[PDB]
């Protein structure tokens, strides 16, 4: 008609030049250059996998380090529905949830303090989170030390080694890993 | 902590300015229909094959071109999402999407909205998010930049009757702005940890025993062009908060810079295409003052945080509920206000789980119109909608015929300016009223009290404002929600684009007055304050009745 | 003035246009009218007993919304009544006497008894002493003292000499002396006074494009506020009991820009009134605003330097003739020149050098005018043979009486020609007494008028076109920063279309018919009342004070109207934040008790805050009626400074004056104990 | 929803239509 051929032509060209070769170009650059980070950032030994360096896993246990709670729908720290918590700031249900979490954490940790870190009782935004702030990690040093028969200074230097600080202090937060740190703890044990 | 926020805002603005000013010299080149250095031969061997005639066309044919391209994109995306089981790259064999969700997702992705009413990694195949979603993430931004290029050409052209050729406009804009910067951002995200592998969903046995399952796919490739422009629809349900999308703070800084890159560079191009950089730095100051004020109030509200946490036995009271860990309170607050200022729609912190004062401000900067760097392409013409009214009021106070950049402004575009301004609050208030005169809409509630009405108002504002950011408590999977948000999205895009093109067509014909001794300079602090006062006056006078019953009510609770 | 207490009862009777036929033309207040009727029928059913409540609150809201409508129509009707009073002041009596028509044009001809309402084009009429001009036209012969106080306010007996620079007359004005004839130019009902009275009486007032655009923005704002206050009902119904319809309607009428919506007609009706009060007849408000946007002004020297033909005398240079002998020649000329222009030259020479040696009684000079064949004086009764003529006239006199002329008079004429002025020579006897210098002088205060024009940033271009040197001198002691020498009508058209094509707006204040095509081609056209009739129809506006620089007042009032409407709509918009702070905590105190911390005014009750807001909405309109009548005070400032001043006054008046108004009205209500 | 608010919704739409008509018109 008037401009049907240029319209359809530029649609097909823009489609084939943006979706179909640009993902292909980025992918063939990714596996050629940076394959570990391109292929899920998985951590593994032998052939089996124990997770990635980014996802974070539900750690129910006195010996293991504990991350932020997860508000994932069907199972905590489930990477299928990463939705986080959408409860309001003035929600009484949220108040009961935080009260139950702080009661459970007070029962779990009898030696550090009564003022729990806020992120250890508040759910993450993504619903899955592999990292916590190093002071919050140091809050649970007596629990892991008692449950693993390990030195407090040794655990402190271990979590200092397995930290992750940003390029500059204000752009993010200093933060320590969780799944990778617990795997390092297991390798230290055996 | 306030000092940390101060340096964060300051250095973010400096890096944005030093990355956006060179792009203005090069976006004004694209506006002037001047090819970039090193692509004239490629252009002349490409457009002949593509059939794009070098002849220019007026506003009516330009608008018809853009709307036809958007209708074709909507049809292709709708008939791709209704299938995706007859199509390859479905490792988990996802079923075909329902008609209502497919229509809502298709219109959200074509009309620069990117509102996710589902869970991406458990509802969409790899092929959809690799090709069909990504082409709309490219072409919606291309269409917005084309509309603002037509408006800038209308403002800078003396008495011509044409606004250029839309096909060559989007072709040049896409292939020489939106693609290679997306390559750079995507490879940076592969460097830092965002994945792009096309591998099947790889199950993982954890160190405890609870067998979870990890999602894969072309995540960073969609992430890069989702951040470039102001698209803002992620691969997963937690868009730009999943560690597979933005793993660290350097990635998040690149997220922020890619959000503000295109509107700031467009403002710089508007300044540099007239030969008067003051005309662009006026708009930049007018946007940035409102921006930094709203950043300050959001960070203050989130530092004050939840008061119940201190009474429930915590070491602090900062609202970490619904916020990430490696992204701090200030950083996630800044990303929230940047997202809802620039019409992106990618959220780090779940906006629903905010303090009332920190959640009112995203609603406010959405509902005033996407003016504070607001939207790719939209960030300038939505502000021009308010500039053409502020200069009218200023000329009324002077006692002279109102003119902006020389061209006289009269009834024939006052009608279109008024219609284009009022089409947004009409949709927002009508949708928010319709969602509470029905059992559906009122029944998709997650939080009781005023926060639920705040959720519905945020959702309808996000639909009508082409933002896509969500108070994610709302279960908008219902057919009523999908159809209502689809209609709001459609009208909120193409009842703004059409009158802007009509204003451009009416303005390009009028001969520009060269200069005079007595005209109001539209660059100084007085005009910046007048434009800011107009933006904070209309856009707040509309929704103070709407905002008083939600976030204000629960803040004064 | 505002309230003369003469026609206030009549205009209050004329307020009652509350029927929908005369109200839908203003939609921003038709919404207020429909809301008032809606809350009135709600109050009627509410007191009847359909729904339970007090109904005194609803009755008071309905009455006060009707009061807001009544004062809006009161402002419009008072502006219209002031316009009618101005029109009746300018009316005079158009048909006051029978016309003294002549069948043949000649002084002392066959009289007629025809009425003064059917005279056609080219009709001659005799005017005697103590008479009045029936219809507009031009004179043919004769002339005497004519007063125009009853039409233009000027009680100065301006003469009407035959032909020349002024020969046109206007009907309906008193005549003081005899010897006036008038040739009719246009029919009755075709004159601009009758046209202005007809458009005031018709009161159509076709709105300016600026008025339409401001109305468009007001409509957009009232759509926005209507949708906000309409969708406010489901939001309130979600949490507890919904807000009642009366509160929503009162909040809507508060949010609607009611003040500027009512004063939009007055801003412009008072504009026409200030046109007519500045001795200017204006046709359209678009023309008024375009005249308010003039950047380039055009004139001619025939209406500036003593209105032409009356140039002063400068020392009368001569070769071989002493100053005392030149003064004797001036005295002998003062005993001559029986023409009016000649007598003007006589009195200018006498005030240059007073001499009282001999007068008209001691020297019985013959009082005879010039002869048409040679422009020569018929006076010969003095000792010297007197001749008053030009160069060619005195040459013809030389070869008529004296024989041969010397070269001294030729070289003196050459010197006068290269120096300017006029080459007219006074001659007594057989020897010339020198060519009289007749350089002109800039009368009036046109220097400071042009200084005011330059301060207001309006270009002043002076177009007569005699020569470059005298145009430079006229510019030097006039004040125009440029001029245009060697002026022709085609050059005037080319220059005016070049200015219109360069991105500037122009205005002409011509008088003649030669520059009438250029004046009509100008987008702003100021016609001269002393100017030609055809140019007067060719113009857009005509000034009746015979002042070339009336455009400064036209710019003042035309800018005042736009400044007033923009300032008033900004004030009406800025009041809405305070109206929120007064209404919303009170409007939602019943169903949201947590919102009762927002009324920072510490108001009494929710049933009192809404009444205080509506009462303030009415009282701000009735207090700003004088601001609608008399415009915002124009000061000659730059754009940025004047915008800053307008903001600092009116935008700061918004959000601060409504605070005081609502608080004081609430205090008065609590003191009276009504709530 | 129920009766008594459909007349308010209809009157609001009628006012909006009249106001949009006045906005488009140059009366
Ligand atoms: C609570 C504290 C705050 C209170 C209020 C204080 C207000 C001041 C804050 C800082 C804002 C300064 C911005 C520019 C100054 C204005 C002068 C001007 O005409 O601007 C054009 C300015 C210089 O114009 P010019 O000198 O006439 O040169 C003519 C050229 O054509 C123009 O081209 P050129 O000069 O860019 O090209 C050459 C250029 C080569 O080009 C480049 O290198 C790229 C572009 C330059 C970018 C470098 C500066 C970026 C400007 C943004 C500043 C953001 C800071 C955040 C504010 C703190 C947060 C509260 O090389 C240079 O020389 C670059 C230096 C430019 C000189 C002026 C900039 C001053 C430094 C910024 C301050 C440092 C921040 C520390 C914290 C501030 C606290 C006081 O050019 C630019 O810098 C371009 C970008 C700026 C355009 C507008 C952007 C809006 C910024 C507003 C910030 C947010 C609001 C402030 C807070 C509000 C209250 C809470
Ligand atoms: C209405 C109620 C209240 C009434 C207030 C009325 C107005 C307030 C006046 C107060 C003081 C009066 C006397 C001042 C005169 C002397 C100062 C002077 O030189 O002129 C400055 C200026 C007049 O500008 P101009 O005569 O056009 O141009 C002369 C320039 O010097 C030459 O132009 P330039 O561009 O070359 O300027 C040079 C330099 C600037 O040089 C200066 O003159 C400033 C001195 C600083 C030194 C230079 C350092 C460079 C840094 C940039 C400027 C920093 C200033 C603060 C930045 C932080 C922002 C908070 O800037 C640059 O290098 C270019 C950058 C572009 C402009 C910068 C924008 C700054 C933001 C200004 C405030 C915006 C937020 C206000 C919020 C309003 C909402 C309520 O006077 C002011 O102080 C005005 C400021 C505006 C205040 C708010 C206005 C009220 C409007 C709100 C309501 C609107 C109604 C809505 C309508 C209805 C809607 C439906
Ligand atoms: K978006
Ligand atoms: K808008
Ligand atoms: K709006
Ligand atoms: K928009
Ligand atoms: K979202
Ligand atoms: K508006
Ligand atoms: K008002």
């Amino acid at each position: 008609m008037s401009g049907l051929r240029p319209a359809l032509s530029t649609f097909i060209f823009l489609l084939l030049i943006t979706g179909g070769v640009y993902p292909l170009l980025t992918t063939v650059l990714g596996q050629w250059w940076f394959p570990w980070q391109a292929n899920g950032s998985l951590i593994r030994e032998g052939d089996t996998v124990r997770g990635s360096a980014l996802i974070g896993q539900n750690f129910t246990g006195n010996g293991y380090f504990h991350g932020r709670p997860s508000a994932t729908a069907e199972m905590p720290y489930n990477p299928q529905a990463s939705g986080g918590s959408n409860l309001a700031v003035s929600n009484p249900e949220l108040d009961k949830l935080i009260a139950a979490r702080v009661a459970a954490l007070r029962a779990a940790n009898p030696d550090a303090s009564a003022s729990v870190p806020v992120e250890l009782v508040t759910a993450s935004a993504s619903g899955l989170d592999n990292n916590i702030t190093p002071q919050a990690a140091a809050w649970q040093i007596p629990r892991v030390a008692k449950a693993r028969n390990l030195s407090v200074e040794q655990l402190t230097q271990l979590i200092a080694k397995y930290s992750q600080q940003p390029l500059v202090k204000y752009i993010g937060q200093p933060v320590v890993n969780i799944v990778e740190l617990n795997l390092a703890l297991d390798k230290l044990d055996e | 902590m306030a000092a940390q926020g101060f340096l964060l805002i300051a250095t973010f603005l400096l890096v944005l300015m030093v990355l956006a000013r060179p792009l203005g010299s090069g976006l004004a080149r694209l506006i002037n229909d001047i090819p970039l250095p090193g692509t004239t031969g490629v252009e002349r061997v490409l457009f002949r094959a593509l059939g794009v005639s070098d002849r220019e066309m007026n506003w009516k044919q330009y608008l018809c071109a853009i709307l036809g391209l958007n209708m074709l994109g909507l049809a292709v995306l709708f008939f791709m999402l209704l299938g995706q089981h007859y199509l390859p790259l479905n490792p988990q064999q996802l079923p075909g999407l329902s008609w209502d969700l497919a229509l809502n997702t298709a219109v959200s992705f074509v009309t620069n909205t990117n509102w996710q009413s589902y869970s991406g990694e458990t509802t969409l195949s790899y092929f959809s998010q690799m090709a069909g979603l990504t082409v709309q993430n490219f072409l919606s931004a291309a269409s917005g930049i084309a509309v603002i290029f037509a408006l800038i050409r209308a403002f800078t052209r003396q008495s011509m009757s044409t606004l250029g050729n839309a096909w060559v406009d989007l072709l040049r804009i896409t292939l020489w702005v939106l693609v290679p910067v997306a390559l750079l951002i995507a490879l940076f995200f592969i460097q830092q940890g965002a994945l792009q592998n096309f591998l099947p969903y790889q199950a993982v046995n954890t160190v405890e025993g609870a067998q979870q399952l990890l999602p894969m796919g072309p995540v960073a490739s969609q992430e890069a062009i989702k951040m470039l422009g102001t698209n803002g629809g992620g691969f997963f349900n937690a868009n730009s908060s999943h560690p597979f999308e933005n793993p660290t703070a350097l990635t998040n800084f690149v997220q922020m810079l890619a959000i503000f890159l295109i509107p700031t560079a467009l403002c710089f191009a508007f300044g540099e295409v007239m030969g008067d950089r003051r005309q662009g730095r006026m708009l930049l100051w007018a946007m940035s003052v409102i921006f930094v004020i709203c950043v300050g109030v959001v960070m203050w509200a989130e530092v004050q945080g939840n008061p119940h946490l201190l009474a429930l036995g915590t070491d602090s009271s900062i609202n970490m509920e619904g916020k990430e860990s490696r992204f701090g309170v200030l950083v996630s607050s800044l990303f929230a206000v940047v997202t809802t200022a620039a019409s992106c729609g990618a959220v780090i912190a779940m906006h629903d789980s905010f303090t009332a004062l920190g959640g009112m401000v995203p609603m406010w900067l959405m509902q005033i119109g996407e003016v504070v760097f607001g939207g790719v392409g939209s960030g300038l013409y939505g502000m021009m909608l308010f500039v053409l009214l502020a200069v009218f009021i200023a000329g009324l106070m002077i006692g002279r015929t109102p003119e902006y950049l020389g061209k006289k402004i009269d009834v024939r575009e006052m009608k279109l300016t008024a219609l284009a301004i009022l089409v947004t609050p009409t949709l927002v208030l009508m949708g928010a009223a319709l969602a509470m005169m029905t059992d559906a809409g009122r029944s998709a509630m997650l939080n009781p009290g005023p926060h639920g009405f705040s959720e519905v108002l945020y959702a309808v504002s996000s639909a009508a404002n082409n933002n896509g950011s969500a108070f994610a408590g709302l279960s908008a999977n219902s057919p009523f929600w999908n159809c209502l948000l689809a209609f709001c999205m459609f009208v909120g895009r193409f009842g703004v684009i059409i009158p802007v093109m009509a204003i451009a067509g009416s303005l390009v014909s009028k001969k520009s007055q060269a200069a005079s001794s007595g005209t109001l300079p539209t660059h100084g602090p007085l005009f910046v304050g007048l434009l800011i006062g107009t933006v904070l006056l209309v856009g707040a006078l509309t929704f103070i009745p709407a905002l008083a019953l939600g976030p204000v009510a629960e803040y004064l609770s | 003035l505002f309230e003369p207490t003469l026609v206030v009862q009549a205009l209050k009777e004329a307020v009652k246009k509350l029927n929908p036929q005369a109200q839908w033309r203003n939609p921003v207040m038709f919404i207020v009218w429909i809301g008032s009727l809606l809350t009135t029928c709600i109050s009627i059913a509410m007191a009847s007993g359909a729904m339970p409540g007090n109904a005194l609150f609803s009755a008071a809201i309905s009455g006060w919304l009707w009061i807001t409508v009544l004062f809006a129509n009161f402002a419009e009707a008072l502006a219209e009544g002031r316009s009618k009073a101005q029109a009746n002041s300018l009316k005079g009596v158009k048909k006051t006497a029978f016309a003294r028509k002549l069948r043949e044009p000649k002084y002392g001809a066959a009289a007629d008894k025809v009425p003064a309402d059917q005279l056609r084009k080219g009709d001659i009429v005799l005017v005697e002493a103590g008479d009045i001009i029936p219809c507009d036209g031009e004179v043919i012969e004769g002339g005497a003292s004519v007063d125009e106080s009853a039409i233009t306010g000027e009680s100065a007996p301006v003469i009407r000499e035959s032909g020349g620079d002024f020969a046109s007359v206007t009907g309906g004005t008193r005549i003081l002396s005899d010897w006036l004839v008038i040739e009719c130019s246009v029919n009755p009902g075709e004159t601009f006074l009758d046209r202005m009275i007809a458009m005031v009486e018709g009161a159509q007032r076709r709105k300016t494009p600026n008025e339409i655009a401001l109305t468009i923005l007001l409509i957009a704002l009232t759509i926005v506020f209507l949708l906000a206050t309409a969708t406010l009902w489901p939001f309130s119904a979600w949490g507890g009991n919904a807000v009642s319809v009366t509160v929503l309607v009162a909040l809507l009428v508060c949010l609607i820009p009611t003040t500027i919506g009512g004063l939009l007609s007055a801003i412009g009706v008072a504009g026409m009134s200030r046109m007519l009060g500045a001795n200017v007849i204006a046709t359209s408000g678009r023309a008024v605003e375009a005249a308010g946007d003039v950047d380039v002004l055009l004139l001619n020297k025939t209406g500036t330097i003593t209105l032409g033909n009356r140039q002063a005398s400068e020392f009368i240079p001569a070769q071989g003739v002493d100053e005392k002998t030149l003064a004797d020649a001036a005295q002998l000329a003062s005993l001559a020149d029986e023409t009016p222009e000649g007598r003007s030259i006589v009195i200018l020479a006498k005030q240059r050098f007073n001499l009282r040696e001999r007068d008209v009684q001691s020297l019985h000079a013959t009082f005879v005018p010039f002869t048409a064949q040679s422009r020569m004086s018929g006076i010969n009764i003095d000792n010297r043979m007197i001749r008053k003529g030009s160069v060619d006239a005195i040459r013809r006199h030389v070869e008529a009486n004296g024989g041969h002329f010397p070269t001294d008079v030729d070289q003196k004429v050459d010197q006068v020609a290269r120096q300017g002025a006029t080459p007219l020579v006074v001659v007594e006897g057989s020897r010339v007494l020198g060519v009289i210098a007749l350089k002109d002088i800039v009368k009036g205060g046109i220097k400071e008028r042009f200084a005011q024009l330059r301060k207001m940033g309006i270009k002043t271009v002076m177009i007569t076109g005699d020569n470059r040197l005298t145009a430079a001198a006229i510019a030097a002691e006039a004040g125009v920063d440029d001029f245009l020498a060697e002026a022709t009508p085609e050059a005037k058209l080319a220059l005016i279309r070049q200015y219109q094509a360069e991105g500037r707006l122009v205005a002409m204040t011509g008088d003649g018919t030669n520059d009438a095509p250029a004046l009509a081609q100008a987008d702003v056209a100021v016609a001269m009342n002393s100017g030609t009739q055809a140019a007067k129809e060719a113009g857009n506006m005509v000034d009746l004070d015979s002042n070339p620089t009336k455009l400064i007042e036209v710019v003042h009032i035309g800018k005042q109207m736009l400044m007033t409407r923009g300032s008033l709509t900004t004030f009406s918009i800025a009041n809405d934040v305070a109206k929120y702070f007064a209404i919303i905590p009170a409007a939602f105190a019943a169903t949201y008790p947590q919102l009762n911390a927002l009324n920072i005014m510490c108001l009494h009750s929710p049933d009192s805050a809404i009444l205080s807001a509506v009462i303030f909405n009415a009282l701000i309109i009735v207090f700003l009626i004088p601001l609608a009548l008399k415009g915002v005070s124009y000061k000659p400032l730059t754009a940025s400074a004047m915008l800053r001043r307008n903001l600092w006054i009116y935008g700061l008046g918004g959000l601060l004056v409504p605070f005081i108004g609502i608080k004081v009205i609430d205090l008065l209500l609590t003191v009276c104990g009504l709530v | 929803m129920s009766a008594g608010v459909i007349t308010g919704v209809l009157l609001v739409f009628l006012l909006l239509g009249y106001l949009v008509y006045a906005l488009i018109n140059a009366e």
